[PDB]
RNA sequence: CGACUCUUAGCGGUGGAUCACUCGGCUCGUGCGUCGAUGAAGAACGCAGCUAGCUGCGAGAAUUAAUGUGAAUUGCAGGACACAUUGAUCAUCGACACUUCGAACGCACUUGCGGCCCCGGGUUCCUCCCGGGGCUACGCCUGUCUGAGCGUCGCU
RNA sequence: CGCGACCUCAGAUCAGACGUGGCGACCCGCUGAAUUUAAGCAUAUUAGUCAGCGGAGGAAAAGAAACUAACCAGGAUUCCCUCAGUAACGGCGAGUGAACAGGGAAGAGCCCAGCGCCGAAUCCCCGCCCCGCGGCGGGGCGCGGGAAAUGUGGCGUACGGAAGACCCACUCCCCGGCGCCGGGGGGCCCAAGUCCUUCUGAUCGAGGCCCAGCCCGUGGACGGUGUGAGGCCGGUAGCGGCCCCCGGCGCGCCGGGCCCGGGUCUUCCCGGAGUCGGGUUGCUUGGGAAUGCAGCCCAAAGCGGGUGGUAAACUCCAUCUAAGGCUAAAUACCGGCACGAGACCGAUAGUCAACAAGUACCGUAAGGGAAAGUUGAAAAGAACUUUGAAGAGAGAGUUCAAGAGGGCGUGAAACCGUUAAGAGGUAAACGGGUGGGGUCCGCGCAGUCCGCCCGGAGGAUUCAACCCGGCGGCGCGGUCCGGCCGUGCCGGCGGGGCGGAUCUCCCGCUCCCGUCGGCGGGGGACCGCCCCCCGGCCGGCGACCGGCCGCCGCCGGGCGCAUU
RNA sequence: ACGGACCAAGGAGUCUAACACGUGCGCGAGUCGGGGGCUACGAAAGCCGCCGUGGCGCAAUGAAGGUGAAGGCCGGCGGCGCGCCGCCGGCCGAGGUGGGAUCCCGAGGCCUUCCAGUCCGCCGAGGGCGCACCACCGGCCCGUCUCGCCCGCCGCGCCGG
RNA sequence: UGGAAUGCGAGUGCCUAGUGGGCCACUUUUGGUAAGCAGAACUGGCGCUGCGGGAUGAACCGAACGCCGGGUUAAGGCGCC
RNA sequence: GCCGUCGCUGGCAGUCGGCAGAGCGAGAAAGAGAGUGGCGCGGACGCUACGCCGCGACGAGUAGGAGGGCCGCUGCGGUGAGCCUUGAAGCCUAGGGCGCGGGCCCGGGUGGAGCCGCCGCAGGUGCAGAUCUUGGUGGUAGUAGCAAAUAUUCAAACGAGAACUUUGAAGGCCGAAGUGGAGAAGGGUUCCAUGUGAACAGCAGUUGAACAUGGGUCAGUCGGUCCUGAGAGAUGGGCGAG
């Protein structure tokens, strides 16, 4: 029976609720099962970077969000080839490709195009066999003075 | 405090582990100090009670000097019988009176081929913590 | 929380009306002790518990960031006074100075036994003999669940490097560590009251500024914080009101009793 | 005064509350996350010096081998055990073994009837009879083997 | 008639394999209610839920768009927050109820058929050789047998790809050992009081242990040990040790593989049908002129097809490319093994079950299903004497205690027996008021002390006042010296750090010819705050003082010889 | 009228979600990390701001397409016929009335032998600014109706204001 | 001269349990022969409320309640109980 | 007179002391105000201001509401240099008391190992009932009853013990459709022997189908086994999400 004044309100527990509950009281014992994971992974890679290949300059759909920029899922085929980055040795040096993105503007191609080029530049190379350099390879004088980056790879800020 | 995460910090988990302890498990259990003229000969602290030791009692009613031939070992109670610590039942026949190893000093070990191996371990182990503080 | 099947792994229906029986579900059959013998409900024997308690029982509490630094703010501000430590049952009638700093040697311990000739010499010991003092066995069931021995809460030592100070002191009963960048207000203030004996080091008492920082100068460690303001300044109104400000401006007193 | 009855107290009985204990539960979390025709889970029946139940095991039957340990097991007997030409007791457990029913598999489920092959007694290949061992369930895949068709043909 | 093929189909205890059944907390596919709500009830709700059936795995399923969108566009699946109690559904009542975007955890892609190209360039099986041999393989032989042209293998799959030519670039890539190079499990061990007195039946209790503040402590978790133990014992801590096994990550060597790529032109080729789709029927969905699925009928196309949340026609655009397949991680787990913990219960509670419990017991069965922990430190579990046939007693003894005596800790209440005291014909009991008697208590029974003063008899190493030393309070020491701070105030030929939606030499890269403009980056200037040195005052030191000076108080040491 | 022979133990408004009001606390036109990440008791505590996405608050109204919260005086110009209308350049500026805690001014006065005579206070006739809040009247935004006259320009219009 | 008397501090806002079977009496009163009946109006009670009286008593007369000492009453009483 | 509530939105920081001067109860809005000229070193209590003090009026209550509990139960964080084998919890108590009460504190006894005071925290937290649940115990009550089927008596034995056991002698019943002698189903050791007298055999037992010790069921021909009956039930096939 309602009081004198108050709400008309539903309250969506006319099911068996009390089977299904799912509590979170395993939440601090799994974000340390995630840490742990993530730091073998860390270890498991040891100089590539730490959050994994790099992602692409990216603006968002939907008027509420189109003037914000976000980090896409992979550099588009025409933006690899412009860059000139065979697109299955992409993937071998840490480069996200998806083949599904388009490319109408210009603007945002050549953003992505200027960052693979900072990539690139970047990028420190170490020859495929140890004991013997090769040609497209950073010299040792790197190699000993490369890390491993924490952090996402060239963050993207507005 | 104890930061091992495997091993139990609980009560009854102890008192469990403790009554239903194998027989091999129990004789550590039933472990005994040495006495302080063994033990500047050895450099160890406590042992394994075997059967044939000479033993002394230190705590309880048969407390004294008088030492005695450990008569024998009864792990499952948990207790010894020593050669002269005993009791007069009512009609007149005489019962070993059962000691705990605890309350009870070792004065002259029954060397075997295994005690020595035993003595020798816990000396090692000794001068290597004694090494590993200073 | 009990178990949710307890109390309802029977199968038993009422008998009804008649039979000059209460009325409860009773046990079928059955050539036993317990049959026609009365199942649920809490009233009886065996039988379910009156609303069994759940597991989504709202168990944490979640308070705002701006008032756990109210808190902690509160419970360092009520730590250099000597009432309000005296009064918390700290024995500390010999110590020099109450802020009590110490050099940064102090985390380059590794031994148990430097850590107590450092007690001793800040006349901190009688409370760790006070510790010994009140350790005692526990009453009630918490005997039994992992809670035997208890004991009194003693000095609290914040470092800033854990050079081994933790190592050197964790062995002293009562002794308890704090990093500055992380106080906790459940070791601050134990048992919720304000006022319990820290000793600093010169390398943590200088950060305090960097943590929270003056009330012109912000947090520098945090990332938008100043000390929170006060509700009165001249806490002193017995000086207040014995002033010639106020002392004029008040009518004759009216002391006779009629 | 005496009996009986009531009340209070003393002690004594019936009963086992209360308190104090706890090798038990409940809940939360963590790691792994593995059964079976090479016979699973379950059931039945057996095995101890003295043994009913529980437990362990399977005719090698409260356990075999191996390794670690290193002197007991114990309720009483008895029996091992230089403790080193050699190892009591426990734990581990990778070798071997593991009765009948059971997906349960020769046909049935009484414990009844078989068929085939190879051994031992019987015989002296004379099949008989007895004992021992191995086979003989249903579907299904690849190939092998033998076949059916006035199915489609070719040659005689 | 016979012979030999091929197709279709049988028979084997044919050679070699495979399935079956169990578990089921979680997961996948179907089947599928009614209690209840609507204050009735019939649609709805409960609910795609309970029950039922089938199938798995340590996860499963899903999964690289026939997608979302309408933007300046996003780009496999699964998961969380949010969208959102929203859009929507609904006797538009009860109630039900998503998705997109966005922030996060994780992050990975691929493969066929087809279309073509290649001498079937491919695969399985048996016999023999050598090795490997406990996850049945590697290499060689066989005019050895099959499968397969009704199509095997390599390239290749929508992100385009193939082939010829031009160009440039170019030798590890994989598996198998042989052999050596430093995480997990198991076994063993590593500090210190039984130190002196004293309680007890027994100490782990109480006191002490100098100036090494009894000893150790990276070990003071816990358990046992005749209450209560860091130091008696097991343990705990430790990038502590020793010894066994497993595995990974490593480096050489052998015998094998594999004979390989990209860029520009040129010629070519490119797709999944009783499927989509439409009608109609039933269920389901928030999906409403049908969200999804399924049955029946019709039944396609290829600049085609589907989607673009209102049915239809026309015309534009956006968006993918269905009708074939695979794919870890993030995710779930009241079953299993092994663990740790708890502001939980503490034997009528907590599992039904702390115990020979899914046992005893009931039912013909499906099924139902309990009650039941505690002698004592140790059985030391009462020898022996004695009456009685025995149970039972009376002595005696064990124990700190039998006032603990084998269902024995403590041993309440109801109920009963006996002892003591009182009482009694309106059932008993009760409240108010007294009296009588009892029981103990007051440790009652000569009754309070305290201050001052007066006198009366005695005893001090004693009062005042001075001197020395220390200590403390106060000081408008009008305004003494020197400090320190100010959620104070101004200045400065000052240094510095944070912030700024205030402005402006080199550099990345960009369009136009090293000249020339836009923008990605640190200076630099500037503004505010803060900090630190500089001078000025101001004012505090009562949340925050030091020395000399003054006054005062106190203590101690002198001096006082006693009408104090 | 019904339950009750006696005694022991057990025995009944609990927890979660939502909402409303009241209350305490922190911050305050902001607020909050709850999800995620970084660093024995601790599964705790601390931290993140280029993690504040997002929630709630800061704007309402209409079914919607959509729109979205004071004005006045002054000149100068055009128009109607002294006012108004539009149009440029000025300054003033977020209503008013009534009640209204509180505060402010203050005529006069608060004694000591007598008058003048200043500072400090306090009382006070009367007069004021008026908190919050209440009543009333105006004003402003959206929807809707009625009557009207004008202004705008890349598209002069079934246009916009 | 705050425009009759007497008395008394008022105004306002949220949140809110229980209740929604009533009954009796004086007076008026409808149906019914009437009823300790059915049904209304005004006020007071019982319910929710003891106490003294009416011998007894939900409702009648007096009178409403913290626990006590003295005094005095109400309504009823004063042969004995 | 005492207790409490309400109101006075009452009073008290003035304990202002040899740096002193001890007042604001009195009918009448406001200063025991400033300046400007004519010896003996002394003085109770108070004030946990959430405290203390003074005045009046008041005091019912179901349903219901609110407050205050130094009322009580169990655990958690603190804190009592807390209590305890020189005796904790628990329980009993014609002992002493406190509080309006919830309740509490002492003394004596029993008992034998843990327990409490305070400030906060939390809750499965307070019982007279519910034909409540489980367990224990009463009056009824030494009462109802131990009454279906005719019947017992004498002597002896064993034995502590005899209406009931055993023997013998009498008298009786069943009266071959039996109270006889054997089997099927079912039971499962009840069979047989010795001993026991705790429990049971609704009195007793020297006895038993009780208890404890041990024994015992022998097949070519007796049955099962084999065959079919009513019927049950695979394969083939069909149906079926299964
Ligand atoms: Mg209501
Ligand atoms: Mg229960
Ligand atoms: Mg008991
Ligand atoms: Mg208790
Ligand atoms: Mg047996
Ligand atoms: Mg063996
Ligand atoms: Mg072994
Ligand atoms: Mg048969
Ligand atoms: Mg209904
Ligand atoms: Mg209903
Ligand atoms: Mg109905
Ligand atoms: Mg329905
Ligand atoms: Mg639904
Ligand atoms: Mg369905
Ligand atoms: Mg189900
Ligand atoms: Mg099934
Ligand atoms: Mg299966
Ligand atoms: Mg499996
Ligand atoms: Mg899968
Ligand atoms: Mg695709
Ligand atoms: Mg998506
Ligand atoms: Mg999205
Ligand atoms: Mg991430
Ligand atoms: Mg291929
Ligand atoms: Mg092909
Ligand atoms: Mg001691
Ligand atoms: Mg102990
Ligand atoms: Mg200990
Ligand atoms: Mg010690
Ligand atoms: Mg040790
Ligand atoms: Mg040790
Ligand atoms: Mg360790
Ligand atoms: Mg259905
Ligand atoms: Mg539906
Ligand atoms: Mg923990
Ligand atoms: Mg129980
Ligand atoms: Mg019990
Ligand atoms: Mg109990
Ligand atoms: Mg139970
Ligand atoms: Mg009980
Ligand atoms: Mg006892
Ligand atoms: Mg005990
Ligand atoms: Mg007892
Ligand atoms: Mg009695
Ligand atoms: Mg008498
Ligand atoms: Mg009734
Ligand atoms: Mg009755
Ligand atoms: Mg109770
Ligand atoms: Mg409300
Ligand atoms: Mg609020
Ligand atoms: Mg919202
Ligand atoms: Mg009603
Ligand atoms: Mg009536
Ligand atoms: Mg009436
Ligand atoms: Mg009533
Ligand atoms: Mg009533
Ligand atoms: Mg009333
Ligand atoms: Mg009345
Ligand atoms: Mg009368
Ligand atoms: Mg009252
Ligand atoms: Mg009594
Ligand atoms: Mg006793
Ligand atoms: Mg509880
Ligand atoms: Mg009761
Ligand atoms: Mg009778
Ligand atoms: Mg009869
Ligand atoms: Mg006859
Ligand atoms: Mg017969
Ligand atoms: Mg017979
Ligand atoms: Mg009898
Ligand atoms: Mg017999
Ligand atoms: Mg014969």
């Amino acid at each position: 029976a309602p009081s004198r004044n108050g709400m008309i309100l539903k309250p969506h527990f006319h099911k068996d609720w009390q089977r299904r509950v799912a509590t979170w009281f395993n939440q601090p014992a799994r974000k340390i099962r995630r840490r742990k994971a993530r730091q073998a992974r860390a270890r498991r890679i040891a100089p590539r970077p730490a959050a994994g290949p790099i992602r692409p300059i990216v603006r968002c759909p939907t008027v509420r969000y189109h003037t914000k920029v976000r980090a896409g899922r992979g550099f588009s085929l025409e933006e690899l080839r412009v860059a000139g980055i065979h697109k299955k040795v992409a993937r071998t040096i840490g480069i996200s490709v998806d083949p599904r993105r388009r490319n109408k503007s210009t603007e945002s191609l050549q953003a992505n195009v200027q960052r693979l080029k900072e990539y690139r530049s970047k990028l420190v190379l170490f020859p495929r066999k140890p004991s013997a350099p090769k040609k497209g390879d950073s010299s040792a004088e790197e190699l000993k003075l490369a890390t491993q980056l924490t952090g996402p790879v060239m963050p993207i800020r507005n | 405090m104890k930061f091992n995460p495997f091993v139990t910090s609980d009560r009854s988990k102890n008192r469990k582990r403790h009554f239903n302890a194998p027989s091999h498990i129990r004789r550590k259990i039933m472990s005994s100090p040495l006495s302080k003229e063994l033990r500047q000969k050895y450099n160890v602290r406590s042992m394994p009670i075997r059967k044939d030791d000479e033993v002394q009692v230190v705590r309880g009613h048969y407390k004294g000097q008088q030492i005695g031939k450990v008569v024998q070992v009864y792990r499952k109670k948990y207790v010894i019988y020593i050669e002269r610590v005993q009791r007069e039942k009512a009609n007149g026949t005489t019962v070993h009176v059962g000691i705990h190893p605890s309350k009870v000093v070792i004065t002259r070990l029954k060397l075997d081929k295994d005690r020595k191996k035993i003595l020798e371990r816990k000396a090692k182990s000794r001068q290597v913590g004694k090494e590993k503080g200073k | 929380a009990v178990s949710e099947l307890a109390g309802h792994q029977t199968s038993a229906e009422s008998w009804g009306t008649g039979r000059a029986v209460a009325r409860i579900p009773r046990v079928r059959g059955g050539g036993t002790h317990r049959s026609g013998q009365g199942a649920f409900g809490n009233m009886c024997r065996g039988g379910r518990m009156f609303a069994p308690t759940k597991t989504w029982r709202r168990w944490h509490r979640r308070v705002n960031t701006t008032q756990k630094r109210y808190a902690i703010c509160s419970a360092l501000a009520a730590s250099a006074l000597p009432a309000l430590v005296m009064s918390k049952g700290h024995r500390i009638e010999e110590v020099p100075e109450l802020p009590l700093v110490v050099e940064d040697k102090v985390e380059g311990y590794k031994k148990t036994k430097e850590a107590v000739l450092l007690l001793k010499k800040l006349k901190a010991w009688n409370d760790i003999k006070k510790v010994y003092a009140s350790q005692r066995m526990r009453a009630g069931k918490g005997k039994m669940r992992n809670r035997r021995r208890i004991q009194r809460r003693g000095p609290c030592v914040i470092y800033n490097e854990d050079n081994g100070i933790v190592k050197a002191f964790r062995n002293i009963p009562g002794i308890t560590l704090l990093n500055v960048t992380k106080l906790n207000i459940l070791k601050l203030a134990p048992g919720g009251h304000v006022g319990r004996f820290c000793i600093w080091t010169e390398s943590a008492f200088r950060k305090l500024d960097d943590l929270y920082g003056t009330w012109r100068k912000a947090a520098s460690l945090k990332s938008n914080y100043n000390l929170p303001m006060h509700k009165m300044l001249n806490t002193d109104l017995s000086r207040i009101l014995k002033s010639p400000e106020i002392q004029r401006a008040l009518r004759a007193p009216r002391k006779k009793i009629h």
